[PDB]
């Protein structure tokens, strides 16, 4: 895998808006979730916990998918 | 967002005299957010408890930034001859360890430049901070 | 339109309080009364009674936004006297000093008359 | 204790350079029997000094005359140690340089400690034999009072 | 001669060196031909890299725009650590040397394994592993910044990870910056 080990801050941008998307859409929480009601905030700590379930394509510029776990992409 | 409101302040606040008091201090410290609940020691103990200005800019100036500018009106004639660390205008800033030491601030230390204390704060401290930093200078 | 009826600057609507206490938790024994439809009129001698006390170690007030109407009172005192007492006997000091000036004052007034 | 220096000085002069400021004058003051030159920021509104005054300076690392550390915050309260109030005028700054006229072989022989007592400079300068207290990043006391 | 009375790290001094490090050091730095020639080494590549600044900026503005203040970080270590610059450092300037010789191997533009890979890696870090070695120095980590044993690590371990956020980012709309950046000037011209 030849790409930046660590999240864009537009992959970063993408990844918290769609968990936030399906926490709002009855997707369950995959952390311990205390007094938080709001899909982003949750997303934000389902981040910083290494607890989100997406991967992500990063396409080169040939056509190559590189296969980069949200948990595995160093992130701020 | 510094504009001229709170920057002909900020050059008049961090004079070598302005001397605050105890209730015009507490009142400051009323707005600062980022205040940890601890008041400074006085520059002045006796014969009156008196803060400066520059105690309660380096309140304001968030982590530990260093930096070195020189205020507008610095006489060039001043970093050969003697007073070179002492600066009898006060027209040197150093702001080490996160705490204004001498000199008066202006647009070229606040501002966003080369160097630019503000500058140096986005990038050491982080870009949150530097959006408090800001606010509580105004 | 958008015009706050100007009564909305003293008028406590249900459910105000008209003072709130919050322990503030960056330091020891500080408290921060949120005091609704107040202004500097009753912030200011507040303040600057508390700053007469001797275990008293910060006391200050401000206006968070001058449209809204409420200030913001932070006390902290020495660990052997707590900021509600603080606050109280502020209270209690200026209410005594007010009533001290209003006798002078009829009597003052009683004698400018030449009763 | 936690004096880190203490001496007599007269002062020179006051301004030579010219009145920058209008509450604030810089002296210019020479010691006795050491041989140390002062230069110092004072507030000459609520502390007056003028020429040839004697003060005496001193210069410490804590106020309480028993050794303990400051911790450096305000209390106006407590004098659970009994502080070092036989002095009129006390500021509390800083160290922030310590120059000296060594060479890359030798050691310094004179030394000059800068200190600003929360934007107030001094610059202390004699011999590097009685300036060793001093250490850059140390906070220090200075405690004026004139001679009669 | 400024060049060389700067950037040399004599070691043939004796006086010199016990103002400046620990005895430990002085006599290691004397009693062996092995570190001398290793500080020989980097002062002819510091040599050489200045001919080849030479050549970019044959104007001689030495003022670049790197992405790593590292006079400012020298200063945060000076700071964090509470150097005292009137004490015998006890930074060995072997390890000066190869701290930055290993540093210089963690600031990856291009990854490399590839011959044109590598090429492309050494002329992307080009002109700021000459500031690098430059600046971070052996005679002037020791007589200068007097950094100690860990204030140089923890320089180390920051100006790696200051410059791995300095890299690109991926997706970035670097026309859009670019158009932005040269149209805001284009506000205060003449005519």
């Amino acid at each position: 895998r030849i790409t930046t080990p660590y999240m864009t801050k537009y992959e970063r941008a993408r990844v918290l808006g769609t968990r936030a998307l399906q926490i709002a859409m009855c997707a369950p929480v995959m952390v311990e979730l205390e007094g938080e009601t709001d899909p982003l905030l949750i997303a934000m700590k389902e981040l910083k916990a290494r607890k989100i379930p997406i991967i992500i394509r990063r396409y080169l510029p040939d056509g190559s998918y590189e296969d980069w776990g949200v948990d595995e992409l160093i992130i701020s | 967002g510094i504009v001229q409101d709170t920057l002909t302040a900020v050059r008049k606040f961090t004079k070598r005299d302005v001397f605050l008091e105890r209730g015009e201090v507490m009142n400051l410290l009323m707005f600062l957010s980022t205040w940890d609940g601890k008041v400074p020691q006085p520059a002045i103990l006796k014969p009156r408890p008196l803060w400066t200005g520059k105690q309660i800019f380096s309140l304001i100036i968030p982590g530990h930034i260093n930096c070195i500018r020189t205020h507008s009106t610095h006489p060039d004639d001043e970093d050969s001859g003697p007073y070179k660390h002492i600066s009898p205008g006060d027209t040197k800033v150093v702001v080490e360890n996160g705490e204004l030491i001498m000199g008066i601030l202006c647009k070229k230390s606040l501002g966003t430049s080369a160097g630019s204390l503000v500058h140096i704060s986005y990038l050491e401290m982080g870009h949150d901070i530097t959006r408090l930093f800001y606010s509580n200078i105004q | 339109m958008n015009a706050p009826p100007a009564f909305e600057s003293f008028l406590l609507f249900e459910g105000e309080k008209k003072i709130t206490i919050n322990k503030d938790t960056k330091v020891p024994n500080a408290c921060l009364f949120t005091i609704n439809k107040e202004d500097h009129t009753l912030g200011n001698i507040i303040k600057s009674q508390l700053l007469k006390d001797p275990q008293v170690l910060f006391a200050g007030y401000k206006v968070p936004h001058p449209l809204e109407h409420k200030i913001i009172i932070r006390v902290q005192t020495t660990p052997d006297y707590s900021p509600q007492e603080a606050f109280t006997n502020a209270i209690t000091d200026l209410i005594s000093e007010l009533s001290l000036l209003e006798e002078r004052f009829r009597v003052a007034i009683k004698d400018k008359q030449e009763g | 204790a936690g004096i880190l220096f203490e001496d007599i000085f007269d002062v020179k002069d006051i301004d030579p350079e010219g009145k920058k400021f209008d509450r604030v004058s810089r002296l210019h003051c020479e010691s006795e029997s050491f041989k140390m030159d002062l230069i110092l920021d004072v507030n000459i509104q609520i502390y007056p000094v003028d020429l040839g005054d004697k003060f005496r300076l001193v210069i410490a690392s804590t106020l309480y005359e028993d050794g303990t550390l400051d911790d450096g915050e305000y209390n106006p309260t407590d004098d659970r140690p009994s502080r070092a109030d036989q002095f009129e005028y006390v500021m509390y700054g800083k160290v922030y340089r310590i120059e000296g006229d060594e060479t890359s072989t030798e050691a310094a022989t004179r030394l000059s400690a800068y200190v600003s007592y929360g934007g107030l400079l001094m610059r202390l300068q004699g011999d590097a034999n009685n300036l060793h207290g001093f250490e850059v990043d140390s906070r220090v006391y200075l405690l004026m009072k004139k001679l009669a | 001669k400024a060049f060389e009375k700067k950037f040399r790290f004599d070691y043939t001094n004796e006086r010199a060196l016990r103002r400046t490090l620990q005895e430990d050091l002085v006599k290691d730095v004397l009693s062996n031909a092995h570190i001398q020639n290793e500080l020989e080494r980097e002062f002819e590549r510091m040599r050489e890299d200045r001919e080849v600044l030479r050549v970019i900026f044959p104007t001689g503005d030495s003022k670049v725009v790197l992405p790593c203040n590292l006079l400012r970080m020298i200063w945060n270590a000076q700071k964090i650590f509470h150097i005292n610059p009137r004490l015998p450092s006890d930074l060995h300037p072997i390890k000066v040397v190869e701290g930055v010789k290993e540093l210089s191997k963690k600031l990856v533009i291009v990854n490399g394994d590839d011959p044109l890979s590598r090429q492309a890696q050494e002329n992307a870090t080009l002109l700021f592993n000459i500031h690098l070695r430059s600046t971070l120095c052996s005679r002037r980590m020791a007589e200068e910044f007097r950094l100690s044993g860990e204030a140089f690590d923890w320089l180390l371990g920051e100006i790696e990870s200051k410059f791995n956020q300095a890299i690109a980012h991926p997706g970035e709309m670097v026309g859009a910056l670019a158009a932005q950046s040269l149209g805001e000037p284009a506000t205060q011209m003449t005519l």
